[PDB]
């Protein structure tokens, strides 16, 4: 219990606090509660697509970063044969 | 089952060599006295006596012969003095 | 960004903090990272930004090939021992 | 130099030093086996509070102390808050040549960090890769890095000081007869 | 030639079964090839000589013609041609002490004792701070190896000591030298006396440079190295350590140091005559209760060499010419007593406890007579060299601060009362009743002896002798306006 | 070329049966030669420092990433003969060393990641290089899973790297919520200067060191190498920790970085005062690592460290390997096999090995040494340039601390040799089995290397300075 309460304390205020900055650390840690304030949603019409998040996704994970969904299939080549090595006996 | 090959074969380590007569007839109370007093840092305590020592040579006469070292630093100068000069600069 | 905060920090005290079977761990991993990823996708939405819409996509397989690991990692590791301790590691 | 408040700096240090051998009470109390509970945390802190706090208020008071009582700040103020701490650390043997031991060499350890700049990382501003360095120009004044085919002789004479072959006037110079 | 020589050391080694011969031919070459130089060597000329420069760019495994120099030079001037000298007179004798007592595993013992010479020759002919390190180095894992497989009883303890300390020191060296390095972006000897550092970083580098030299000379307080890793070698390890090594420290102080840190040596030179008269009177007392021969012998050395150092620090050309004839006479003197105390009476008795001494005289009168002469020229009897170095290095010591240097007048008495303390046990009295009589001196173990002491006479009757390779040097280092 | 062996050699493997593994990594073996001698010509690109931004900038190629290239793939050739060729041929040692069915193909996915991680220019490519290579290395610590402890590090290591992980991740998600960015490219002096990034990029520093085990989260790395099967401790020992110290340096993310210095200090503490009371010959190394890794640590620190660190890694790498495979061929002299996965685990099993390979304890002596600093071995030169770039830039006390590192670790570095180099009261005369000549050429090219490589040390800043300035 005092070790987890130590933690608590010390790690949340410092996962609120890493997004500011303020150079004053009292400030860094009171922006975290700081959205006293509403968006303002406006319209425009420069979009005459149907172009959803997943849509966006698919253009740019299969033409600008290609590379990484290849790296990926990889990865996943490892998630069958490392299970199948560590997990089957041969012969 | 885990064994050394069995194609080893492993004979005695003998340095070879003349043994010689034995020229000295080994004291062991000289040898006990010999081994004490070459490892007595083994064995070595801070006491009132010791620690003295440490003080006097290690502290003491260090300062003694730097305060000398640094106050007579260019002090004299002595070729062809003569009568009545002084021998000192400062 | 609260939620994913205050669940990826109880995640990480469940983990270190687990006295009491293997399971806890496997499952406080998981929801670290599920903590980690909604803190992103809410940040995405504020930039209106596909880059960390992107990364938590990639998160999601990395995880889920992560657990496929971990888990044949487990299997392999009961199968000498017929059994897992309150400390099985 | 304008000096350190002794007090007020000494009192932060006590404050941090309780906090620090706190956490460390708390982490002990986590990592060890045996039966535990939130009581004992202390019970079996083996005085690592103690250890925290005391160190805290010898290191510090007595660096300010040094420094406002020499008007100066160098190394030597750290050499003597590190024998003060090394004293606090050293009183636990309850042993008088262990406590002279962890003295003297606690302080030397300390002068030594104190010497190099007392910090950890650099001082990048003085640092030779952040300095001019090589061979001065024309008759400018010599810095710490650079370097010259010749020094001013005055400039000996002020360092070194007269005395033991270190002359203002060369000899055979001085010794010409006209 | 030297496929033609590697096929003639195989050949050999293949039908005799022993490298001692072949290496002794190698060695005695050796001093003839240092004499041929000498003989072609210019002395009106403060220069160096025979340059050479390896592992440049252009040829790394050549002679570098080029017209950038970035690999390791090499030469030597009158100062290095000295200590060359004494290294390739005594190399063969440090092969020769160990003829006949090396009889497991011999060819490697014999290795060993060759290359930690011919590292120490390299290094005397190193031009730059880099090559005089790395060879400075180089010795080190090679004497730990000697002294651990070929030592008596207590080697290992004596191995680690010798590699430790060593290495203790060394690293502080290294820092100084990191520190040219980057500062001045040029590490050789031939011009370093044209760059003057400010007075601050002068006085940092000194320390450096000055902790391996307190390491490697030794002096006090950090001797107690040496008189266990001395008692604990084998023969060809003491010689080498007493006579050749210890010299590389002051040839450090005068090549390293002095040309570089003229300012900050100036300034440091009271705090080196503490230490000195420290190493003096102190270890010099301390030999008084000692009761292991070599250890006795060991512990002189750090005396003599205190004196060598309250000479060579004294800022006048008497002293610094003092320092190197005192060098030079105890590489003579002190292998000479190691022969006597760990080759002859150890190979015959196997123990070195002074309690089982007494009256060799009757049995054994030449070694009696040997032990005398060498005594009265370790505490520096006139005629011998010893004594020109002592009384040179004193003079130059009293007048850089006449209360130190006279107060070092009384390492006369001190190194007398030591030495004659341990040689009228040795020879006066009955013979002993631990042991039994064995074979007085022979004839290998009189050649090496006589070969010392008439070294050791040729130079304390002319010292002047060595003046036509020293005289630029008496001036080279001295800092007067 | 990585990418083409690694499908091959899973049809391949996948068709073949479990006798034809040897032959397999013999295969790869030589093909990995192959491209390190037809393709080296490639350097070419990179004259007075060019550097290429590839795959949509998701990758970085400079002469550092090429050279980093090369060395791992040296390395991956030196470690894969250690399963294609069998050191003795009798039944013993044939129980001792059998290479799995898909290691090959997990050291190679491995290596993949390395490189990736090593030309990351944009965070996601850094994180699933990250996953790939951590991924890797934990079935690669399992695949000898009749071994107890050998799957209990690898359950270990899953843990503490998925921990560290999510810590690598979180830092980059943070990064991303300050900025709208997942690359140091749009990091900037000003940028640097205006916003406090210190929390953020120290976080992941911290994320990626505690990975290869720096101090004060040591000791559960070094059991997972005490546990592991020799030959995979000499793999899993060495290449995550290049590939992690190759993309810090790289990225320059903790110049003159404070908790930096504190940890790296602690670590070189830690490293060579930890390792004084081991006498389990792998821990032994494993302290020796974590020592060295505190040396490139000090590196961070500091910009313009692309000599020193290539100089030091190199010279660590081809150290590491040597005296991994002398402890490998020291197996044969020793009276007592321990168990079939570690025969050889306590450092005095190796007591009086120069009666029976003198030369064998020569290239230890030679090796021991190195690791000491003893000039003109490779070693020492790697030491000095250390010195060299910290000195430069005004690191004092932990020069002094370096130094006195290096005189502790010199102690538990040369009890090996001191061991070595003692009396045995049975030595061997004769025996009819040869050593394989393969694997004792490669350990006499690693000791000769170490030996005389400080020939070329001119000409190698003569080239170095047109490739990297
Ligand atoms: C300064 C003022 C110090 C004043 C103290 C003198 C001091 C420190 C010397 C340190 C020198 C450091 C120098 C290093 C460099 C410094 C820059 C040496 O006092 C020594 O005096 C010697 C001579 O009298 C004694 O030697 C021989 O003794 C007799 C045997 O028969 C013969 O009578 C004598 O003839 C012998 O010779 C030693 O036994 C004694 O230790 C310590 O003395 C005292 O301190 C205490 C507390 O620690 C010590 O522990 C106490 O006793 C312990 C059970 O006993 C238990 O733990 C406990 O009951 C208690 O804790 C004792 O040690 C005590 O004695
Ligand atoms: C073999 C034994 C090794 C141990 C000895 C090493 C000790 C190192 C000390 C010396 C040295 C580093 C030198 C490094 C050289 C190579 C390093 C050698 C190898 C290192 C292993 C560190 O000097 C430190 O000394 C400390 C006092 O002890 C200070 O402590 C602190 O004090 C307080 C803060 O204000 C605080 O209260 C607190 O933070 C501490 O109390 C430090 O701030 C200070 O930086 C000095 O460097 C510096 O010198 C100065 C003026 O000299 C130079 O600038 C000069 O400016 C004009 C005058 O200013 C001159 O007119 C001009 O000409 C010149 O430009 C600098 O450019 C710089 O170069
Ligand atoms: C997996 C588990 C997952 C768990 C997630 C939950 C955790 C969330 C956050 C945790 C993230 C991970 C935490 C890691 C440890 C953090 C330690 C850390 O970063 O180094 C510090 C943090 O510098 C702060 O200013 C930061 C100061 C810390 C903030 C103050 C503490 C607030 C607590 C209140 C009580 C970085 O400064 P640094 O070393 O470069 O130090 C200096 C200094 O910053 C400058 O003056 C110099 O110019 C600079 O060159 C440098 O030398
Ligand atoms: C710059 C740094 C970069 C590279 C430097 C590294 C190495 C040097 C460069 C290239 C290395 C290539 C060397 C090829 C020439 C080396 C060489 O004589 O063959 C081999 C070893 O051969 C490799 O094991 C070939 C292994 C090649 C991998 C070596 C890499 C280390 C040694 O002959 P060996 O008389 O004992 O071989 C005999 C003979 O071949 C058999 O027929 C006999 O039956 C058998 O008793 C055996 O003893
Ligand atoms: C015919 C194809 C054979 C090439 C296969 C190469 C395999 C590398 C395998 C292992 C690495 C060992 C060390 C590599 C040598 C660095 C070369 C270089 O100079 O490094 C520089 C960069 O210096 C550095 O940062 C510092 C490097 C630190 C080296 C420390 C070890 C020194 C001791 C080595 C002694 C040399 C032995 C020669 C034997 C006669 C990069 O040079 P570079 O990028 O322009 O490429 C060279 C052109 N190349 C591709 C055709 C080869
Ligand atoms: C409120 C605000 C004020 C307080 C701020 C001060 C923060 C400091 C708090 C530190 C608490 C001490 C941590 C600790 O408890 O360490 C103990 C732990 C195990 O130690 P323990 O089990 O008690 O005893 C073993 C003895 N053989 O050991 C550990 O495992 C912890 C590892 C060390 C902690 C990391 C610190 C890194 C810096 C180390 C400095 C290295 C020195 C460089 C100079
Ligand atoms: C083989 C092993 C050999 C290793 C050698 C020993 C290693 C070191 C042992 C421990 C030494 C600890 C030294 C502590 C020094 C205390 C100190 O504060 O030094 C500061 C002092 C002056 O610094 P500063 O601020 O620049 O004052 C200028 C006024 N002239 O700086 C100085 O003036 C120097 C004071 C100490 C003098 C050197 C001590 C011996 C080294
Ligand atoms: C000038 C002082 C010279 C004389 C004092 C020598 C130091 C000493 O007193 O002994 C070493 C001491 C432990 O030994 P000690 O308990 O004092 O004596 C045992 C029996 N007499 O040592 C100690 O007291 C322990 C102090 C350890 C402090 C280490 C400081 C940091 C070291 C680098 C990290
Ligand atoms: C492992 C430790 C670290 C190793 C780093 C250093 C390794 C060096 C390897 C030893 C090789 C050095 C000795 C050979 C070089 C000298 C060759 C030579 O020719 O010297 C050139 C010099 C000038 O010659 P030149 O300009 O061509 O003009 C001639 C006109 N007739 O001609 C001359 O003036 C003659 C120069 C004589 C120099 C005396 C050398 C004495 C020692 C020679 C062998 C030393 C072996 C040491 C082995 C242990 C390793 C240190
Ligand atoms: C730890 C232990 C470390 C050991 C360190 C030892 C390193 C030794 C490196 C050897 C390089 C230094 C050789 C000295 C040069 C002497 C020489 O000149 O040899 C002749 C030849 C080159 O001669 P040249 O360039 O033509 O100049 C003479 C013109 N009159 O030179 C040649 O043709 C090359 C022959 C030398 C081949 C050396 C091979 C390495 C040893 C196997
Ligand atoms: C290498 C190039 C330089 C070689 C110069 C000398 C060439 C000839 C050497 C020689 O004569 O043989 C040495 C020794 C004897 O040969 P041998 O009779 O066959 O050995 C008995 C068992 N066969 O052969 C042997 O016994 C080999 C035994 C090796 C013993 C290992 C322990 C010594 C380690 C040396 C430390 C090197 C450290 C390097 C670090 C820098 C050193 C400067």
């Amino acid at each position: 219990l005092p070790l987890v309460l130590i933690s608590l304390i010390v790690l949340t205020i410092s996962g609120l606090m890493i997004y500011s900055n303020d150079s004053i650390l009292i400030n860094k840690l009171l922006e975290a509660f700081g959205n006293d304030y509403n968006t303002i949603i406006t319209q425009d019409w420069f979009n005459i697509e149907n172009t959803t998040l997943l849509t966006t996704i698919g253009n740019v994970l299969l033409t600008n970063n290609a590379f990484i969904l290849l790296v990926l299939a990889i990865v996943l080549l490892l998630g069958i044969i490392g299970p199948i090595s560590i997990t089957m006996k041969h012969k | 089952e885990l064994k050394p090959s069995s194609a080893i074969q492993r004979g005695p380590l003998n340095k070879g060599g003349w043994d010689a007569p034995h020229a000295l007839h080994n004291d062991g109370a000289i040898d006990r006295y010999a081994h004490w007093r070459t490892f007595y840092q083994e064995r070595f305590k801070y006491t009132r006596a010791t620690g003295k020592s440490t003080l006097i040579f290690l502290v003491a006469f260090p300062a003694l012969i730097g305060y000398v070292a640094y106050q007579s630093e260019g002090l004299f100068e002595f070729a062809g003095k003569r009568r009545g000069e002084s021998v000192t600069t400062r | 960004m609260f939620i994913g905060t205050i669940i990826l920090v109880l995640s990480f005290l469940g983990f270190v903090f687990n006295r009491r079977n293997i399971i806890l761990a496997f499952i406080c991993l998981e929801t670290m990272l599920l903590g980690i990823n909604l803190i992103l996708l809410r940040n995405s939405v504020l930039f209106d930004d596909i880059s960390g819409s992107l990364f938590a996509i990639v998160i999601i397989i990395l995880a889920g090939v992560e657990s496929a690991i971990g888990l044949s990692l487990l299997v392999s590791y009961y199968r000498l021992r017929g059994v897992i301790n309150s400390y099985g590691i | 130099f304008h000096p350190y408040n002794t007090l007020g700096l000494a009192t932060q240090s006590a404050m941090v030093g309780l906090g620090a051998g706190v956490v460390a009470a708390a982490a002990r109390n986590s990592l060890a086996t045996g039966p535990r509970n939130i009581l004992t945390t202390f019970s079996k802190s083996g005085g690592v509070v103690t250890i925290f706090t005391g160190a805290s208020i010898a290191y510090v008071f007595t660096y300010c102390s040094a420094a406002n009582l020499r008007e100066r700040k160098d190394g030597w103020n750290h050499m003597w808050a590190g024998a003060a701490t090394g004293a606090v650390l050293g009183a636990r043997t309850k042993l008088v040549p262990a406590f002279i031991g962890w003295t003297v060499l606690c302080g030397a350890a300390c002068g030594l960090f104190g010497w190099t700049g007392a910090r950890f990382n650099a001082d990048r501003k003085a640092s030779l890769e952040q300095s001019p360095k090589g061979f001065v120009q024309e008759d400018a004044h010599q810095t710490f890095w650079e370097v010259v085919h010749r020094r001013p002789l005055s400039l000996t004479v002020e360092q070194l000081g007269e005395g033991r072959g270190i002359n203002a006037v060369p000899i055979a110079t001085a010794t010409e007869a006209p | 030639i030297l496929l033609s020589s590697l096929y003639l050391f195989n050949r050999i080694l293949a039908w005799q079964g022993n490298v001692k011969h072949f290496y002794l031919f190698a060695s005695n070459l050796l001093l003839l090839f240092i004499v041929v130089l000498y003989i072609n060597f210019n002395t009106f000329s403060n220069s160096f000589q025979f340059n050479f420069e390896l592992f440049n760019s252009l040829n790394p495994f050549g002679l570098s013609n080029s017209d950038i120099s970035n690999g390791l030079l090499f030469g030597i001037d009158g100062l290095s041609l000295t200590f060359i000298l004494l290294t390739v007179l005594l190399i063969p004798l440090t092969l020769l002490g160990n003829w006949y007592n090396i009889n497991f595993n011999s060819n490697l013992y014999y290795t060993l004792v060759l290359a930690i010479g011919l590292v120490i020759l390299l290094n005397f002919w190193a031009l730059d701070y880099i090559s005089f390190y790395i060879l400075f180095e180089a010795t080190l894992p090679l004497l730990f190896i000697l002294i651990h497989i070929y030592g008596s009883s207590d080697s290992e303890r004596a191995s680690f000591y010798v590699l430790m300390f060593t290495l203790s020191g060394s690293l502080f060296m290294l820092l100084s030298i990191v520190v040219i390095s980057i500062v001045l972006n040029t590490t050789n000897f031939i011009n370093h006396n044209l760059f003057v550092l400010s007075l601050d970083l002068q006085t940092i580098i000194w320390l450096g440079l000055f902790i391996a030299i307190m390491v490697k000379t030794p002096l006090f307080p950090i001797h107690v190295w040496l008189p266990v890793v001395h008692s604990e070698s084998p023969l060809a390890g003491s010689m080498i350590l007493a006579g050749l090594i210890l010299k590389l420290a002051l040839y450090a102080i005068l090549r390293l140091l002095l040309p570089l840190l003229c300012e900050a040596q100036i300034l440091y030179t009271p705090m080196i005559y503490i230490i000195s008269l420290l190493t003096i009177i102190l270890t010099s007392l301390a030999t008084l209760r000692q009761i292991d021969l070599k250890v006795i012998i060991a512990y002189s050395s750090i005396s003599h060499m205190g004196i060598a150092i309250l000479g060579v620090c004294s800022n006048t050309s008497l002293g610094i010419y003092g320092s190197i004839v005192l060098g030079v006479a105890h590489g003579f003197v002190s292998p000479a007593l190691f022969l006597i105390v760990g080759g002859i009476l150890y190979d015959r008795y196997h123990i070195r406890i002074v309690n089982y001494y007494k009256g060799l005289t009757t049995y054994m009168p030449q070694l009696a007579t040997y032990i005398i002469i060498l005594s009265f020229a370790n505490i520096g009897t006139p005629l011998t060299g010893n004594f020109t170095g002592e009384f040179l290095s004193l003079q130059g010591g009293f007048i850089r601060n006449p209360i130190i240097g006279g107060i070092s007048c009384i390492s006369v008495l001190l190194a007398a009362i030591y030495q004659l303390k341990l040689t009228n046990k040795l020879t006066g009295g009955i013979s002993s009743i631990y042991m039994h009589r064995t074979n007085d001196v022979t004839i290998r173990e009189k050649f090496i002896m006589n070969i010392l002491i008439i070294s050791t006479l040729i130079i304390g009757i002319c010292p002047q002798i060595m003046y036509n390779l020293l005289y630029w040097t008496v001036n080279n280092y001295i800092y007067i306006i | 070329m990585l990418i083409l062996a690694i499908i091959s050699l899973i049809t391949f493997v996948s068709m073949s049966k479990l006798s034809d593994n040897r032959a397999i990594i013999r295969l790869i073996n030589i093909y990995l030669i192959l491209v390190l001698v037809l393709d080296s010509f490639l350097y070419l690109l990179f004259l007075n420092n060019q550097t290429y931004t590839v795959m949509g900038e998701l990758l970085i190629f400079n002469s550092f990433t090429f050279y980093i290239d090369m060395l791992i793939y040296f390395i991956m050739i030196v470690i894969s003969s250690l399963y294609g060729y069998n050191l003795y041929n009798n039944n013993l040692y044939k129980t001792l060393f059998e290479p799995k069915k898909e290691l090959i193909i997990l050291f190679l996915i491995n290596i993949l990641g390395a490189l990736l991680i090593v030309h990351s220019n944009d965070f996601i490519t850094l994180f699933v290089a990250i996953e790939l290579q951590s991924y890797s290395i934990y079935l690669i610590t399992a695949i000898y899973n009749s071994s107890y402890k050998a799957s209990k590090a690898s359950m270990l290591y899953f843990f503490m790297g998925g921990i560290l992980s999510i810590l690598i991740a979180y830092s980059i998600n943070t990064y991303y919520s300050v900025l709208n960015s997942y690359t140091l490219h749009s990091l900037d002096s000003l940028i640097i200067n205006t916003l406090d990034l210190n929390l953020i990029l120290i976080a992941l520093s911290l994320g990626l060191l505690f990975k290869i085990g720096i101090a004060p989260l040591h000791k559960w790395l070094i059991s997972i190498y005490e546990n592991t099967p020799i030959l995979i401790t000499i793999y899993i020992s060495l290449i995550p920790k290049i590939s992690i110290l190759s993309y810090l340096v790289l990225s320059n993310i903790s110049i003159n970085s404070l908790v930096i210095s504190i940890l790296a200090i602690l670590t070189l503490l830690v490293g060579s005062v930890g390792g004084l009371l081991q006498i389990k010959i792998k821990r032994l190394l494993a302290f020796s690592g974590l020592t060295n890794a505190g040396y490139m640590m000090l590196l961070l620190l500091l910009n313009n460290n692309e000599f020193s660190y290539l100089y030091y890694i190199t010279q660590y790498s081809i150290s590491h390997l040597a005296i991994f495979m002398i402890i490998i061929f020291s197996i044969y002299y020793i009276n007592y096999i321990n168990n079939q996965y570690n025969p050889i685990i306590y450092v005095n099993q190796l007591k009086g090995l120069i009666h029976d390979n003198a030369y064998l304890v020569l290239s230890m002596a030679i090796v021991v040494f190195s690791f000491i600093g003893i000039p003109p071995l490779l070693g020492f030169f790697g030491k000095l340039n250390i010195l060299m770039s910290i000195l430069n830039n005004g690191y004092y006390f932990i020069s002094i601390v370096l130094i006195v590192a290096s005189l502790i670790s010199a102690l538990y570095y040369l009890y090996l040799l001191n061991v070595s180099i003692q009396d045995k009261n049975n030595i061997l005369i004769n025996s009819n089995e040869t050593v394989s000549s393969v694997l004792s050429y490669i350990l006499s090219s690693l000791i000769i290397l170490i030996t005389f490589g400080f020939i070329y040390n001119s000409l190698i800043i003569d080239i170095f300075n047109v490739y990297f300035n």
